[PDB]
């Protein structure tokens, strides 16, 4: 058997394994079954932030109309976290994932410029999509950090999808160093359970001048980045379908007829 | 912490559970004994980090 | 806890489907008075074995599955060896044999291809079956994908015997997965479920595998639509939702 210990470390592995807009439901199933919520409360504790983290789930505050994505980035510790569109520290309810007591904050100029690019980017091509830009030094050096969130929940049709991607500009000028990481998944569960599980990485170089110049080709790389991933993945799904899958199972015999039975057991 | 909101309307039903059952001799020791699967653990590990 | 055991199957459900093996040994360890009916309940992608005496392979799960050893409906035996595992009456071990012959023109017909097994056993007023079959693809056009089918039939027979009642409940796991500079890694896996319940005439021109040859044909047929509009085209139109190459207008 197992300790209580090894108990809450499966029920967190399983929550930070819920599937987007399903939370909700591992959660209540992990609790039930681990039936012991202070021990859930101690030991999933550090899960359910991560999930919020991982997920970039998105939040509102009430004042602010841009809604806001929990990332590791805007990670302010002790339950905060910073909206760095409106320079403001807010606590975050993980289960409830609600947002309250926002209190002001403490490259500026570069974040604010591809801030305001990438939300134009975003209102574009995703239709209910959100990001959140951050510019800070990773161990000596300035970095901008563009996280992008977008899904559709359809509870009552058995089906969830999210796409995220996560992009690091480290700038050295006249250079920046790209790195991104762009994941999307789908979840249909009506008399099943079938999901896409995808993700790209990037590693490039780029050239790097003035805020606003610099902004905008941030932005025009992404655009294309992401339509190359979505495009791929349309071609994949095309050659899934007319190639890989019908070398599965055939959909009638040879004999462009049912099966005779009788034949079979002669 | 307590129950939270669920908006899927009904329970999802599970059609295996209604199949026939076996009895056996010898009850399992292991779960699995002695790829499906890739790529699906740097789902949930990659980051820009 | 037959509340347990929903709250288990409907984590099963949400879960990548991809990690089934490592969920379901976890979630049995989380909740070890659910082992046997979750070993039952839940499907796990099938795996291979080779049976030495006939040099032939099998395909296994829970119902074959005796202590930690798995039967081969070829040579009757459990491996590793096991003390009274088990076993068809001679009778059934006889229609199981017929079943796997019957079966393996099946999945040749349909598959061209894969392997086959079938595993009876005794109920009190007839007998149960499992149809398992797995194919996997060639790696053409660097996309890997296999085909995952389960039928568990029960058979009700009646003291007439003219005819009986059949219960089937069918799963099939399709898994494609692939790597390319794209696109990047993509992992498209699941499984989709259903039931038939049928009364059949049970004579020398309608047997009882030719009943149950029916059912998995009309079934499977359905399922391979099913999963051809949900894998290539439900779940495309989500991925295609939430962002769009084209600016929205």
């Amino acid at each position: 058997r197992v300790s209580d210990e090894e108990k809450v470390r499966i029920a967190a592995k399983f929550i930070t394994h819920a599937p987007p807009g399903e939370f909700n439901e591992v959660f209540n199933d992990v609790r039930l079954l681990l039936n012991n919520d202070n021990l859930l409360r101690e030991g999933a504790a550090h899960a359910f932030a991560q999930y919020n983290m991982d997920q970039f789930t998105p939040v509102k505050i009430e004042g602010y109309d841009d809604q806001v994505l929990i990332t590791e980035h805007g990670d302010l510790g002790n339950g905060r976290f910073l909206d760095p569109r409106n320079k403001i520290s807010f606590k975050f309810d993980h289960l409830r994932k609600e947002a309250s007591d926002p209190q002001p904050e403490d490259l500026k100029q570069w974040r604010d410029a591809c801030d305001s690019a990438l939300r134009a980017y975003v209102k574009d091509h995703y239709p209910n999509g959100f990001c959140t830009v951050y510019g800070k030094s990773i161990d000596g050096q300035q970095t901008i950090i563009a996280c992008i969130e977008s899904h559709q929940f359809q509870p009552k049709n058995f089906w969830n999808g999210r796409w995220r991607s996560e992009w690091k500009f480290t700038i050295t000028p006249p250079t920046a160093q790209v790195a991104a990481v762009l994941k999307i998944q789908v979840h249909y569960y009506e008399d099943g359970n079938v999901q896409l599980v995808s993700h790209k990485d990037i590693q490039d170089s780029v050239q790097v001048s003035s805020d606003v110049q610099t902004a905008k080709e941030f932005i025009k790389i992404i655009e294309n980045a992401e339509n190359e991933y979505q495009t791929a993945i349309s071609e994949n799904y095309q050659t899934m379908s007319d190639t890989t899958f019908k070398a599965l199972r055939r959909q009638l015999p040879v004999t462009r007829t049912k099966i005779d039975w009788n034949k079979i057991l002669s | 912490i307590s129950e939270l909101p669920s908006e899927e309307g009904k329970k999802l039903e599970h059609f295996t559970k209604l199949r026939p059952k076996r009895n056996k001799k010898q009850q399992p020791t292991q779960a699995a004994v002695c790829r499906v699967d890739e790529g699906v653990d740097e789902f949930f590990t990659k980051k820009v980090t | 806890s037959d509340q347990q055991l929903d709250c288990a199957l409907d984590l099963m459900r949400r879960l990548p489907p991809q990690q089934i093996e490592k969920n379901l040994s976890d979630l049995i360890d989380l909740v070890p008075s659910l082992c046997e009916d979750l070993l039952s309940s839940v499907d796990q992608p099938l795996k291979i074995a080779r049976d030495k005496v006939v040099g032939k392979d099998y395909l296994l799960c829970d119902y074959n599955r005796d202590g930690d050893s798995y039967r081969s409906p070829w040579s009757n035996k459990y491996d590793p060896p096991l003390e009274d595992g088990a076993m068809p009456s001679a009778r059934l071990r006889k229609l199981e044999v017929e079943a796997n012959n019957a079966f393996d023109q099946y999945r040749d017909l349909y598959f061209e291809g894969g392997v086959s097994s079938v595993y009876l056993w005794d109920l009190d007023h007839g007998f149960a079956g499992v149809i398992l079959i797995k194919k996997a693809g060639d790696g053409s056009k660097k996309i890997k994908g296999c085909w995952d089918s389960i039928h568990v039939v029960e058979v009700q027979e009646k003291s007439s015997g003219r005819t009986a009642h059949y219960k089937l409940t069918s799963t099939v796991m399709l898994w494609l997965q692939t790597n390319k500079t794209g696109s990047g890694t993509m992992n498209l896996g699941g499984s989709l479920t259903r039931q038939m319940e049928k009364d059949e005439t049970v004579s020398d021109s309608s047997p009882h595998i030719a009943n149950i040859g029916r059912l998995v044909e009309d079934m499977e047929n359905k399922i391979r639509s099913t999963l051809n509009e949900i894998y290539f085209g439900k779940t495309k139109d989500i991925v295609n939702g939430l962002r769009s190459i084209d600016a929205i207008p």
